[PDB]
């Protein structure tokens, strides 16, 4: 069910969007498919602008789905503001409860609306693995004992390589003590507010931002975690399908294998860099109405 | 390469059903679209419907009522079963597959075979029905549709005795091994194919194709001589 498998992302102020993470591993997995199926001749290496344009179109036929989910969308957003701003004359000051019973309904309706154009997102989603194993059953060899891999080298080099020197060159672990730190700031200071303040409508607003901030950093959590084993994963693997000759059957299995590790370790990448944009856009939120709190009146 | 080839009865009568089979070879059914299209004596091609995903089917709301396509996953082919079949249905029949709708070109067409028989669509208006030209001259066909196609047309060629293959997709793209010589233009509603400078290879009846909407549809179709 792909109702469980949605991640939120809100990488700005005012914005929101959603991936089903099954459908973007899915559609990633079928564009590796399609670079390596057309890498592995000399031959075919101008096919690239073709897999290129059929990419966007799948992207926008995607996109052209999610936005039927527009106007439910927008309705969570406008409740997201409404709850994370207190000068907000909408904002009725309700109990935290009722705060997260608007919020779960509305972020409800939203996952809904995605689980019924299921079949919609399938077609296109179907169209993507057509288009990818199409070009795969196309690939040949002059003697099958003995297939090149210089298309699985020549794809590594120019579409992967620069994601894995790019996460090496972050520390994603030194990431989630710096998220883990704030967190524990926020909760120190949301204790010592309740001790001062009765019922007030900063203590809502702060636990409801760092409810959701909770939950972010969980989920950058669950991507970090996929993305350091992936990238010594393909690494490793990497070197045992280049500068080497395969029986073609054999070829095929590391292609499919490669492009299984590369979806994965992309799936999560690129949500742990939406997330980690998220959970920074909330922190400076969160930091303005401390400052406003501690500065602004006195308390 | 994937091969598509028709079978079946080349005589039907109006008391049976014409029932032809396409066998595939060099690539598997899968997922694929598999299509049956038609042309009547004379007449334009008209597509009938396609088997895809490996279990859906979209049919032309014209034949619906009579019309089934499966197929048979263990002997990789696919089946036309054409019912109330009236001298009207006398017609050549193809099999073609397509990867994809998204992209809605037909990668692959059989020879085809006759068999004799004893408003909402985008209309596509392909100019002229025949040309008559010498080696060197310019030619342009066009392509105008009743409704907004954007860039959703292709090119075929149908050179004589040969099956029909893909000559440009996406209203610009040339199908690999195609000469400079060919170009496509247009967008929206306004299509054009351009032979910069004819060559005897160059013979052949060209077709214009939208998959903006089903049912698809194609152009009367521009038979190319030499003078």
């Amino acid at each position: 069910n792909i109702a469980n498998s949605i991640d939120i992302l809100q990488e700005k102020e005012g914005h929101l969007d959603f991936v089903i993470i099954p459908h973007y591993t899915f559609l990633d997995y079928y564009k590796h498919l399609s670079y390596n199926s057309i890498y592995h001749k000399s031959s075919t290496y101008g096919k690239y602008i073709a897999v290129d344009a059929f990419i966007k179109k799948i992207n926008e036929a995607y996109d052209k789905v999610k936005s039927k989910c527009n106007d439910i969308k927008n309705d969570l957003i406008a409740t997201i503001k409404k709850l994370e701003h207190p000068y907000d004359i909408n904002n009725k000051n309700r109990a935290f409860k009722k705060m997260m019973d608007e919020y779960n309904t509305k972020k409800k309706k939203l996952i809904k609306c995605i689980k019924n154009h299921e079949n919609d997102f399938n077609k296109i989603c179907m169209d993507m693995k057509n288009y990818g194993t199409n070009l795969f059953e196309q690939l040949s060899c002059y003697n099958n004992n003995f297939c090149n891999t210089n298309g699985i080298r020549y794809h590594y080099d120019e579409y992967i390589h620069k994601l894995i020197l790019s996460v090496k060159s972050k520390n994603l672990n030194k990431d989630l003590s710096d998220m883990t730190n704030i967190l524990q700031q926020s909760e120190l200071l949301l204790t010592n507010l309740n001790k001062k303040m009765g019922s007030y409508i900063y203590i809502d607003t702060i636990k409801f931002i760092h409810k959701e901030m909770k939950h972010i950093f969980n989920r950058i959590e669950y991507h970090t975690k996929i993305i350091n084993d992936k990238t010594k994963i393909i690494q490793d693997k990497i070197k045992l399908n280049i500068w080497r000759t395969f029986q073609k059957d054999e070829l095929l299995k590391r292609i499919l294998d490669m492009s299984n590790e590369y979806s994965l370790f992309i799936t999560s990448d690129h949500l742990r860099q939406m997330l980690y944009n998220t959970f920074y856009s909330k922190e400076k939120h969160l930091n303005n109405i401390f400052h406003h709190l501690i500065y602004v009146l006195q308390m | 390469q994937v091969q598509l080839q028709e079978s079946g009865p080349g005589l039907v009568k109006p008391s049976e059903t014409l029932s032809l089979t396409c066998t595939v070879s060099g690539g598997p059914i899968s997922s694929y679209y598999w299509n049956w299209i038609r042309q009547p004596p004379g007449k334009g091609l008209e597509w009938i419907g396609h088997f895809y995903h490996s279990g859906s089917t979209n049919y032309n709301p014209s034949l619906k009522s009579r019309v089934t396509i499966s197929v048979d996953t263990s002997k990789n082919q696919f089946y036309l079963n054409l019912s109330s079949v009236t001298a009207a249905d006398s017609a050549v029949y193809f099999c073609a597959r397509q990867v994809t709708m998204i992209q809605g070109l037909i990668d692959s067409w059989g020879q085809g075979m006759l068999v004799t028989v004893s408003g909402s669509d985008i209309q596509m208006t392909q100019s002229p029905s025949s040309l008559s030209a010498s080696v060197g001259d310019r030619v342009t066909i066009t392509c105008q549709a009743s409704q907004d196609i954007n860039n959703s047309l292709n090119w075929y060629q149908q050179k004589p005795g040969k099956a029909l293959k893909l000559l440009i997709y996406d209203v610009s793209n040339l199908e690999t091994g195609v000469p400079s010589r060919f170009s496509g233009e247009g967008s929206g509603t306004d299509f054009s194919l351009i032979i910069s400078s004819l060559q005897p290879e160059d013979i052949a009846t060209y077709y214009c194709q939208q998959y903006e909407a089903l049912p698809l549809t194609f152009g009367g179709g521009t038979k190319v001589e030499i003078k």
